């Protein structure tokens, strides 16, 4: 009773160091000189259509 | 966190060499100098001398030379490069040489000498 | 505890005003607007992109008659057809953000007949000090 | 169908060559042209 | 100028490693010919006339 | 800072910057892969057997 792994047919595979981890770690996105983001400040929005706040 | 961990107190005999060990973590091992103190009783703290992990340059106090001896063992693996041991083998051993010896790093600030010791080994008790 | 005037006075503060209350903080819109191993090559173009666009800007305005006077008169007259509004009415009623869609479809003759009476004024300009 | 004077412009190679296990290889054949092989040096 | 290959070539996939493939030429399926190239006679040389002129 | 009098329309699902965050975290998903370890060498028979249990 002989194995082998599962992906060795179709693509030789990377271990992930393990120095660096996988948790997330908060990301703002910042809009560039010249450009603008805006917030829907609204409760009852059901991200469609005309937010007034 | 920045650890550091030395070696067990040890009994020795007179003429003999102690080595005692002081393994550092929490940061990058390579860039801090590590400093070597002593703790005699009714005479208050000795420096000992220092070594620069990168190399192994290291300098001791003037009243010990002949006698004391230091070196480091670096971490070679692209997955824990930030533990490190430092040694100090204090050889010719007399019995006014029971003390407390201490292995400290000092802090990480920009107006930080080399001899504000920040982080401090446990200690170890030599009694020859 | 902020006060209704600081917010007023940020960048977009103004979006919903009347345009003659947002004509009186016009700096704020125009100063956040050039300033502010892979991933430099795509803020650099970002930030070549900000500043094109600002010199195409400045460009549009200095072949006009205003090169920084960020409130420019000029000699063309309002063709009524434009907008067939009254004076009071706009600048009291409305938003920017309402009038450019009143004024999407009329423009690029604007701006054309503002650069002809441009080169109208630097050749009489010329003239004028070439007869002294 | 071969004649002395003539020469092939084809060759048929076959060759060891390893496989997705590291342990193991296969005998596998090709054809190739007179221009891409040279004669290293009966067999 | 019509240029052609008259054999029919066969692949064959001959994997290499994980996710490693070598292109091969399987069996000729046919008659092992001599590839060629065509121009017509007369309009050669009509621009090499041109060309002399 | 909140903006006044202002009606906006919004539009999760024919938004931008969902489709370019999908991207930009696939293609560093990637680029912290490149310093780590291939298992090409490990592509192998295996000689498999239960675990003591
Ligand atoms: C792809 O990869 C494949 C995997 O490696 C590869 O296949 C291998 O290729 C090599 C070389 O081509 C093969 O070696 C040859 O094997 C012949 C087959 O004999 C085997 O099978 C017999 C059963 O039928 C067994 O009895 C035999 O074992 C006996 O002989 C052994 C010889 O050393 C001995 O040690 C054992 O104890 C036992 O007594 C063996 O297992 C084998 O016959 C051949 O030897 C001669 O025979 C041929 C005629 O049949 C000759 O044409 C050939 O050239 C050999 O001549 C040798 O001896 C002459 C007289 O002394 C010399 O003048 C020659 O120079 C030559 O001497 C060379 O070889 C000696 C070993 O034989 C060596 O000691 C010398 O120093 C000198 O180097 C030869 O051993 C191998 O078996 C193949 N394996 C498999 C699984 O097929 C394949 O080639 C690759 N390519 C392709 C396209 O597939
Ligand atoms: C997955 O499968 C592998 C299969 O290889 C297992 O690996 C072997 O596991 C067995 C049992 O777990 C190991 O056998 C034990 O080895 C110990 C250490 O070996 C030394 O001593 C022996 C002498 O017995 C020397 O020959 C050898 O060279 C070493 O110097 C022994 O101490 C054990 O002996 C004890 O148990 C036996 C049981 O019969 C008693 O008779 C003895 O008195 C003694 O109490 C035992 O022999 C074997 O060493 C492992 N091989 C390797 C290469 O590691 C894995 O353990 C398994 N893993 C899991 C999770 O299931
Ligand atoms: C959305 O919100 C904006 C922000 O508040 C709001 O705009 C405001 O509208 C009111 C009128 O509806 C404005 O009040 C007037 O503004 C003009 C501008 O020149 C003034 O001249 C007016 O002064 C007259 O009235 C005074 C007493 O009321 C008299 O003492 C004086 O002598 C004048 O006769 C008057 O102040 C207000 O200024 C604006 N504010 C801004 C920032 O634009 C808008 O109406 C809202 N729209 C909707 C649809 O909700
Ligand atoms: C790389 O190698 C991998 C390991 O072999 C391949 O993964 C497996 O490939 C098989 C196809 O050979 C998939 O299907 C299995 O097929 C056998 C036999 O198929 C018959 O039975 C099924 C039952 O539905 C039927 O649909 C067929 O038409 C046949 O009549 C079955 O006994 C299995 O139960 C299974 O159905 C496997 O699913 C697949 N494994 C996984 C985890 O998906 C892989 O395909 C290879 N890839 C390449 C690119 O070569
Ligand atoms: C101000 O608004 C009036 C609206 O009455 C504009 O007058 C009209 O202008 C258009 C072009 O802008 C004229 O159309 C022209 O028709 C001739 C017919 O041959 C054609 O050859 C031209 O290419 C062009 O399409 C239109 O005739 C004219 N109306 C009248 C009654 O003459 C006026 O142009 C506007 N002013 C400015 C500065 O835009
Ligand atoms: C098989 O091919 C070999 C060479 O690939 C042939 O050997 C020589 O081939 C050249 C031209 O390909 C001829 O000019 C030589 O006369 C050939 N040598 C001999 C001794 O005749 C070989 O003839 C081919 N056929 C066979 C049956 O081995
Ligand atoms: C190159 O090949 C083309 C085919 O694609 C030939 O063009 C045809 O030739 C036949 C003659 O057998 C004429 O009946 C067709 O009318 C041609 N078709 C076209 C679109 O021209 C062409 O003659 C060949 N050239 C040479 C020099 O042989
Ligand atoms: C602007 O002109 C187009 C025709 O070119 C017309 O369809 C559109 O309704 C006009 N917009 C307004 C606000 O009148």
């Amino acid at each position: 009773k002989e194995y082998r792994l599962i992906n060795c047919n179709t693509s030789a595979c990377t271990q992930a160091c393990p120095k660096v981890s996988f948790e997330p770690i908060p990301i703002h996105y910042c809009a560039p000189a010249g450009f603008a983001i805006l917030k829907c400040k609204d409760k009852k929005f059901n991200g469609t259509g005309p937010c007034p706040s | 966190q920045v650890q550091l961990v030395q070696s067990g107190a040890v009994i020795k005999t007179p003429g003999s060499s102690v080595k005692i060990s002081c393994r550092a973590s929490g940061y990058n091992f390579r860039d801090y100098s590590i400093h070597w103190v002593r703790l005699i009783p009714d005479k208050g703290f000795e420096w000992i001398g220092w070594i620069k992990p990168l190399w192994g340059a290291v300098s001791y106090a003037r009243q010990l030379q002949g006698r004391v001896s230091m070196t480091r063992q670096l971490s070679q693996d692209p997955d824990d490069p930030d533990w490190g041991v430092a040694y100090m083998e204090f050889s010719g051993l007399t019995p006014a040489d029971t003390a407390e010896y201490f292995c400290v790093r000092r802090g990480s600030c920009d107006y930080c000498g080399d001899f504000p010791w920040q982080y401090w080994g446990q200690g170890t008790v030599v009694v020859v | 505890a902020v006060g209704i005037g600081a917010v007023f006075l940020g960048f977009l503060g103004a979006a919903g005003s009347t345009m003659g209350a947002a004509s009186m903080t016009l700096t704020v819109q125009a100063r956040n607007l050039l300033s502010g191993t892979v991933w430099g090559i795509k803020q650099l173009q970002a930030r070549v992109l900000a500043v094109e666009r600002y010199l195409r800007d400045q460009q549009l305005l200095g072949i006009w008659g205003c090169s920084g006077k960020l409130i420019c008169c000029t000699n063309v007259p309002w063709n009524s057809s434009w907008s067939n509004r009254n004076l009071s009415e706009i600048w009291d009623n409305m938003t920017w953000l309402q009038w450019d869609k009143e004024i999407s479809n009329y423009t690029q003759i604007i701006y054309g007949l503002l650069e002809e009476s441009q080169n109208q004024q630097e050749k009489n300009e010329q003239d004028l000090l070439a007869l002294d | 169908n071969i004649t002395d004077d003539m020469r092939g412009e084809l060759k048929n190679c076959s060759f060891n060559m390893t496989t997705e296990l590291r342990d193991k290889k296969q005998k596998v054949y090709s054809l190739f042209y007179r221009l891409d092989v040279v004669q290293i040096n009966s067999n | 100028i019509n240029c052609t290959r008259p054999n029919n070539n066969t692949r064959k996939s001959i994997r290499i490693g994980p996710g490693q493939a070598f292109y091969a030429t399987g069996d000729i399926i046919g008659d092992i010919r001599q590839a060629h190239c065509n121009v017509s006679k007369a309009t050669w040389n009509e621009t090499l006339g041109k060309v002399v002129k | 800072i909140h903006l006044e009098n202002v009606t906006e329309e919004f539009n999760m699902w024919k938004n931008n910057m969902v489709e370019q965050m999908h991207t930009d975290i696939i293609s560093l998903w990637d680029q912290s892969l490149k310093p780590c370890v291939k298992l090409t060498p490990l592509c192998v028979t295996l000689q498999c057997t239960n675990v003591t249990n």
